[PDB]
RNA sequence: GGGGGGGG
DNA sequence: TATAATGGGCTGATGCAGG
DNA sequence: CCTGCATCAGAGCCCAAAA
């Protein structure tokens, strides 16, 4: 019944109104501090359901990555808003980076084992210890480097460089190294005996990256 | 973890675990807070900035926001928001209207009366006129708002056996069904802890069960009988019109000792 | 300003579940009630007031109120006191507290991610005798009950076994409330299937059936009195402001008379049968006059037959009989004189 | 979202 | 209680957002 | 300030009125 009695006590207008009683906008009580758009809430404001829904529970968004396409960033990584997450995504807002489900896991298994290498004199560099990447030796010419022992080989192939395992029975009488700048000249599996060339050694070898 | 105890991924040896290929991204606007002991506030909590979230007081919260309790990421989350008070509905109106001083009210609107533009005096006036009003009456707004519902003696909406042995019924018997029934599943989808999309729906479709009660076709679509176009009769319909109580029944009436015939 | 069309609009405002996403709230809501379980061993509680207060956390402080069953009124005080106790546990303990807190949560992300399921089934039910939104909320409600009981082990979409639920909810609704006159759930079933056997013999038949058409139709047990008493049953009332007919000035309420209350003429009938009948136990003598009173009552109706007249009329027992013959006797002889009361025999 | 066959 | 099913079918009196 | 401009509540009596 207009003016509505109610809302003139109130200083609501009719739209006003409505929207609080019929249940399509809020109507705030105690801003406890909110702001929205850069202005403090105030109290008897009137907030559509997305406002209140911004103030009340946060902001945030889900892009979807296209099947098998992996993620420019990773999981609990901070973003700005325009930075981009995946090949074809792009990221809308700043914050946290959350992975929803990871379709692939790879398990990076600590290995550490004890293996053997002979090289010249004069061709290798004096240390105590070799980081990743650092050059282990420089050689003049080629150098083959030979089996120590005779057996049938198990060939274990890294990224970059390689490991050699020769047995008899199925005991391992020998665990070799093969770096960067060694190519293995034996196969898996393949019988060789004390002395024949397992790699050839060519210019400057160095220590694979992992 | 799987459905079965086969298809389980179980660590073979010592390593480290990197994640590759998520099915999306969900970027947060947030806040992380690491702990390795032992953290004291739940998952759900409101907290502002300071507060202490984990590990004795250690660690503590920058923002205000809503706690989320990550056991696999060993992690608590506290995403920005407030514990802003916002309602819908006569239920907020009703404090609103609880929360006047008319007294003050009057003090303030008496201050505007005493203004130019003519139109300022005016609306000022208006709220005025219903600030006293209810002074002198001794009504409170808050009253506009219904919690009880009251419900009409039934010999006024009889249900009654005619002649057939059919039954014949008032209008507001069904009016008041409609409102039972809503009352009573929005008391039971409370108790049950619906989300907040179904209780705002129960309680929205509460406002026009009444509505149609009081004054039914005021608001919205007039309430109908199944498979009828008539309006169902609410109590404003049954008080005026030609054909409404005052009209009807009251200023005029069928009498006793009366005839008629040709002349 | 159109409450169908904002609900549309709200529901549409909560994206679908990917089967990834559909599982993980699924799986959750599981693990939480096996939380809510193991909780109330370790603290000597009980799991419906535990899963309760874990919940109003969630909802925040906005839902707080008792609910049916729980021993304890459930205001904030109590919910302190017991959360405090929950808080109160050591950290492999109080990680079962986290669980349940992310059940709830789970629970509500389910509920309201499947709510376009929910409309897609009730407006197949409209014109039942239940509106639109009526059936949405009982629907809603079953959808409600299929998220508790949902095992997301067995692998199926949740879609499946809501469905399930959520029609057995409706026509539960339209069961119960659609008739002024309230039916049984399993009466309004058997009426139902009248209609559809009845409209099954039409169709065949070229022509109305009779109830002895329907009640062979029905099997055995059934015989047309039978169809016919369950059809009286079946009717429904209409409404005293129907019009009839014309439409502009007349309601057939107008056309029913108000057989309760006394006529001016059956009120005056009633007062003057009690001023004769006192006028007329005195003329003998008031005292066996008031045996007889005593016995059957002006106001009251004292007929009981032996016993209770063992104490005070004022004689032992069996006299008391006699002199009501005699009154009775006297009376007869006094009324053949006044035979004023002979027309109050209709 | 307000309305109709006859008699005066 | 479990294939899956996910967004409806003619007038006058008065109080208002807008040139 | 004022006007378009919208939203609401009016529209004769009694008797048959054939539902």
């Amino acid at each position: 019944d207009v003016p509505s009695k109610i809302g003139t006590l109130l200083d609501l207008s009719a739209t006003e109104l409505e929207q609080v009683l019929y249940f399509s906008k809020y109507i705030v009580l105690d801003p406890k501090g909110a702001i929205l758009n850069g202005v403090p809430v105030e109290k008897r404001q009137l907030l559509t359901d997305e406002e209140y829904r911004e103030l009340r529970y946060g902001k945030q968004e889900t892009y979807p990555l296209p099947p098998g396409v992996d993620a420019l960033v990773k999981d609990g990584e901070e973003v700005v808003k325009g930075q981009e997450l995946a090949p074809g995504v792009v990221s809308r807002l700043d914050g946290v980076a959350l992975y929803r489900f990871p379709r692939r896991v790879r398990v990076e298994y600590v290995k550490k084992e004890r293996a053997g290498l002979r090289l010249p004199l004069a061709a290798w560099v004096e240390k105590e210890a070799y980081k990743p990447g650092e050059i282990l030796a420089e050689l003049p010419e080629p150098y083959l480097f030979r089996a120590e022992e005779e057996g049938v080989v198990e060939l274990k192939e890294l990224e970059e460089g390689a490991f050699l395992v020769l047995r008899r029975e199925d005991e391992p009488v020998a665990t070799y190294f093969l770096p960067v700048g060694m190519t293995p000249l034996v196969v898996h599996g393949e019988i060789v005996e004390k002395g024949q060339p397992l790699a050839e050694a060519k210019g400057l070898l160095r220590m694979p990256r992992q | 973890a799987a459905i079965d105890p086969e298809e389980e991924v179980i660590a073979e040896a010592e390593g480290v675990v990197h994640l590759h290929e998520p099915a999306s991204i969900l970027v947060v606007k947030a806040r992380v807070y690491p702990f390795e002991d032992d953290v004291e506030v739940s998952t759900g909590d409101r907290v502002a900035p300071g507060d202490v979230l984990a590990d004795g007081g250690k660690v503590k919260s920058d923002v205000y926001g809503r706690v989320e309790v990550d056991l696999v990421r060993n992690v608590v989350r506290v995403v920005e928001s407030y514990d802003i008070d916002a309602r819908m509905g006569a239920e907020a109106i009703q404090q609103l209207l609880k929360e006047l001083d008319l007294e003050a009210l009057e003090k303030e609107l008496l201050e505007e009366m005493k203004h130019p533009s003519r139109a300022r005096r005016a609306k000022a006036r208006k709220r005025l006129e219903v600030v006293r009003a209810f002074l002198d009456s001794g009504n409170r707004p808050e009253w506009m708002i219904l919690e009880a519902v009251p419900v009409l003696p039934p010999d006024l909406r009889p249900m009654v056996q005619v002649d057939g042995g059919r039954f014949a019924t008032s209008d507001l018997n069904d009016l008041y069904r409609r409102l039972i029934n809503r009352n009573n599943r929005l008391k039971k989808l409370l108790a049950q802890g619906a989300p907040e999309i179904i209780i705002r729906n129960e309680k929205r479709m509460l406002q026009e069960a009444v509505d149609a009660l009081l004054d039914n076709g005021r608001r919205g679509a007039p309430v109908t009988n199944p498979g009828s176009d008539r309006p169902l009769r609410s109590l404003t319909d049954i008080l005026s019109g030609k054909q409404g109580r005052f009209r009807q029944n009251l200023l005029g009436k069928r009498v006793d000792y009366s005839g008629r015939s040709v002349i | 300003s159109d409450p169908v069309r904002q609900y549309l609009h709200e529901i549409g405002q909560v994206p679908l579940l990917t089967l990834e996403e559909e599982v993980e709230l699924a799986r959750k809501v599981e693990e939480g009630m096996e939380a809510i379980k193991k909780l109330s061993e370790i603290t000597g509680l009980d799991p419906d007031l535990i899963r309760e207060v874990v919940r109003a956390k969630i909802l925040g402080s906005a839902r707080v109120r008792h609910i049916p069953g729980l021993k304890e009124t459930l205001d904030p005080k109590t919910v302190e006191e017991i959360d405090q106790k929950l808080k109160s546990l050591p950290k492999e303990h109080k990680r079962y507290l986290h669980i349940a807190r992310e059940g709830e949560a789970a629970r509500q992300h389910l509920i309201e991610a499947n709510l376009r399921l929910v409309v897609s089934i009730a407006k197949k039910y409209t014109g039942r005798g239940l509106s639109f939104l009526d059936l949405i909320q009982e629907g809603n409600q079953g959808l409600i009950r299929a998220v508790e009981k949902f095992e997301y082990k067995r692998r199926f979409k949740f879609s499946t076994y809501a469905t399930w639920w959520i029609r057995q909810a409706i026509n539960r609704a339209i069961a119960d409330q659609a008739r002024t006159i309230r039916i049984p759930v399993h009466m309004v079933e058997t009426i139902n299937k009248l209609s559809r056997t009845a409209r099954q013999l039409q169709q065949e038949l070229g022509r109305e059936p009779t109830y002895e058409e329907i009640a062979e139709a029905m099997g055995p047990g059934w015989d047309a009195k039978r169809v016919e008493e369950t059809l009286k049953i079946a009717q429904e009332p209409v409404s005293l402001e129907t019009p009839i007919g014309d439409e502009k000035d007349s309601f057939y309420g107008d056309f029913i008379p108000d057989e309760h209350l006394p006529s001016p003429v059956d009120a005056a009938t009633q007062s003057l049968l009690s001023e004769e009948l006192e006028k007329a136990l005195s003329k003998l003598s008031e005292r066996e006059a008031m045996v007889l009173k005593l016995r059957k009552g002006l106001i009251d109706g004292r007929e009981h037959t032996l016993e209770e007249v063992g104490a005070f009329f004022g004689v032992t027992r069996e006299r008391i009989r006699q002199i009501e013959n005699k009154a009775l006797r006297k009376l007869k002889y006094h009324e053949s004189r006044t035979r004023k009361l002979r027309d109050f025999l209709d």
